[PDB]
RNA sequence: UUAAUUGGAUUCAACGCCGGGAACCUCACCGGGGGCGACGGCAGGAUGAAGGCCAGGCUGAAGGUCUUGCCGGACGCGCCGAG
């Protein structure tokens, strides 16, 4: 009877909105909500050789790519259910969801 | 058939079967995630990707 | 230059001397082996007499 | 136990066997020999002293006196 | 004076299956055997009992230096290629169980000359 | 065939019928040439119109459509020249025998020369 | 030294460097065997171009080529430009 959402966003403030609304919706109706748990944040590292040919000293590059994440519980009640289906994440926001 | 004189074999491991999606070299691949793409590439498309270098 | 020929065709009749592959329809001509019928595109192993 | 020998699966009767000194000795020798009778790539490089087992030679195993230019 | 392989006669060794001969063999063979052959080497089997049996009376050339060798091909010569020739193998018993290539070297022994300008630290 | 074949005459409505009613057709049909093509075409009804041109010299492949042509319905007609017969419908070259299977909007003329021929000699 | 032992780099700032831990591939080297000329035009081509094959020789193995005859229908490196 409870419905499990899931959050993965490279940009902070995006993850932060749609939290905040799905937040405001459970509390402009009467529905208890676990609020937003966050999850730790998936770290992609990369370190490359920066010369193109082999002369020189060797020095490297260090790229990296950070993922953030967020979970949320809410109990199913059509009345909230629909306004949450109804909600539009940016394109740089994935969102899942699930009935337990 | 003479068109067979010029097909290749088709190998699933070994340094062969892997090529650089955007410049097609042998050799120097990067592998992780995913990623089929030469060291030289990844360099100057990076920050197109949405990595950084923070350190 | 022209391979039409040996079969049989007289004044009025035609009728092949080499047969035509049973997979296929007639028109098709085997070859003159004489071990077997090479049958030009199947083949076939029989030891024709 | 019977892969506790020194000479399992004896080349010419088949059994297993274990040696000590002499007949250990002429054992080894006799191996050797039969490699280099068929002309086989070990033998040819135990008969000129140079390593069996897939060595690099360009840098290490030097045994000699230096050579000027 | 005979030869014996595991106290068993060359004789004995032709009257043997493929699966039974393996179990004599050193283990890289009996795996190499244990996966079945390359189709080469099913051609060039192909052409040795062919000869065996009285026919092709033409020397037998291969590039299949990895060919194991059989009690069967004993009493042959085979020309196995090394890189730009074929070279000539007669094949003995005591050769059971090797591979053809440990009979073709490949490179050429070395004769040093004189070390050349830049050898040492004091002719560059 | 070939012209040291006698067969019958030289009727023009067989010429104007045989070549004048096969340009209108090329357009809008399929052509086959070829002696040994047509041979199993005509030998399995392939072919619709077999327009026989008498080029073919000696009576070697030619002496099979005549000798054939008892067996099946076969509507033949004869071409008298060779070199604008590829013209008609075909390629810039001597054709033979040029088969028609289906072609459009030309079965009245077709159908009338083939029974003149049927009612001419068979 | 070798048939070849592919090549670049020589003070710091060349020498576990070319992300170079190469069995095949990678490969650029050596021995051997095959394949490739859009598009314009020349010889030629349905009375059939260009192309493909059951078996058996040559061959390391090969319709690659040859022997043996069966295939299919519109282009054509045997020639000149060009690519
Ligand atoms: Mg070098
Ligand atoms: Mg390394
Ligand atoms: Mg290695
Ligand atoms: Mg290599
Ligand atoms: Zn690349």
């Amino acid at each position: 009877q409870k419905a499990r959402i899931k959050l993965a966003s490279t940009n902070v403030r995006s993850l932060e909105e749609v939290a905040n609304q799905i937040k405001q919706i459970a509390e402009r109706t009467g529905v208890r909500m676990s609020g937003p748990i966050p999850l730790p944040t998936k770290r992609i590292r990369i370190v490359t050789r920066k010369s193109p040919d082999g002369e020189g000293s060797a020095t490297f590059d260090r790229w990296e790519l950070r993922i953030h994440k967020r979970l949320i519980d809410i109990e199913a009640d059509e009345r909230a259910m629909r306004q949450i289906m109804r909600i539009r994440v940016p394109e740089d926001v994935t969102i899942e969801i699930e009935l337990i | 058939a003479k068109a067979d004189y010029n097909k290749r074999k088709p190998r699933k491991f070994g340094k062969g079967a892997r090529r650089c999606i955007r410049c097609g070299q042998y050799g120097p691949i990067i592998r992780i995630h995913g990623l089929m793409l030469c060291r030289h590439c990844f360099r100057e498309v990076a920050p197109k990707l949405g990595f950084r270098k923070y350190e | 230059g022209q391979k039409w020929k040996l079969y049989i065709v007289k004044d009025g009749k035609v009728i092949r001397k080499n047969k035509f592959c049973p997979r296929c329809g007639p028109g098709v001509f085997m070859a003159d082996h004489g071990d077997r019928w090479a049958c030009g595109r199947c083949g076939y192993t029989e030891w024709k007499k | 136990p019977r892969w506790a020998v020194n000479r399992p699966k004896d080349y010419e009767t088949g059994r297993d066997l274990h040696l000590i000194t002499a007949k250990l000795d002429m054992a080894i020798r006799e191996d050797i020999m039969r490699l280099r009778r068929i002309r086989a790539y070990r033998g040819i490089r135990h008969e000129l002293g140079l390593p069996v087992r897939g060595q690099r030679t360009r840098s290490n195993f030097r045994r000699g006196q230096t050579v000027g230019v | 004076k005979e030869f014996r392989y595991r106290g068993y006669t060359l004789e004995q060794l032709m009257n043997m299956s493929l699966e039974e001969l393996a179990k004599l063999l050193p283990a890289r063979q009996r795996r190499s055997l244990k996966r079945g052959l390359t189709p080469e080497q099913k051609k060039l089997l192909r052409k040795i009992r062919l000869a065996k049996k009285g026919k092709y009376n033409k020397p037998i050339r291969t590039h299949c230096r990895d060919m194991i060798v059989l009690p069967e091909m004993v009493g042959l010569t085979i020309y196995v290629h090394n890189g730009k020739e074929f070279v000539p193998v007669e094949i003995k018993p005591e050769m059971i169980g090797h591979y053809l290539g440990e009979f073709a070297p490949t490179r050429k022994r070395v004769q040093h000359g004189a070390p050349g300008i830049g050898a040492t630290r004091s002719s560059m | 065939a070939k012209p040291s074949y006698v067969k019958f005459e030289v009727p023009k409505e067989l010429a104007e019928k045989a070549l004048q009613a096969v340009e209108i057709a090329r357009d809008t049909g399929k052509i086959r040439k070829g002696t040994n093509e047509t041979t199993k075409a005509v030998e399995r009804g392939q072919a619709k119109l077999v327009i026989i041109a008498e080029d073919v010299d000696p009576e070697e492949i030619v002496a099979h459509l005549p000798p054939l042509c008892e067996e099946k319905e076969i509507p033949y007609i004869y071409v008298p020249s060779k070199k604008e017969l590829g013209a008609a419908a075909g390629i810039e070259v001597a054709a033979a025998s040029v088969a028609i299977i289906e072609p459009g909007k030309a079965r009245d003329l077709v159908e009338e020369i083939a029974m003149k021929v049927r009612e001419l000699m068979k």
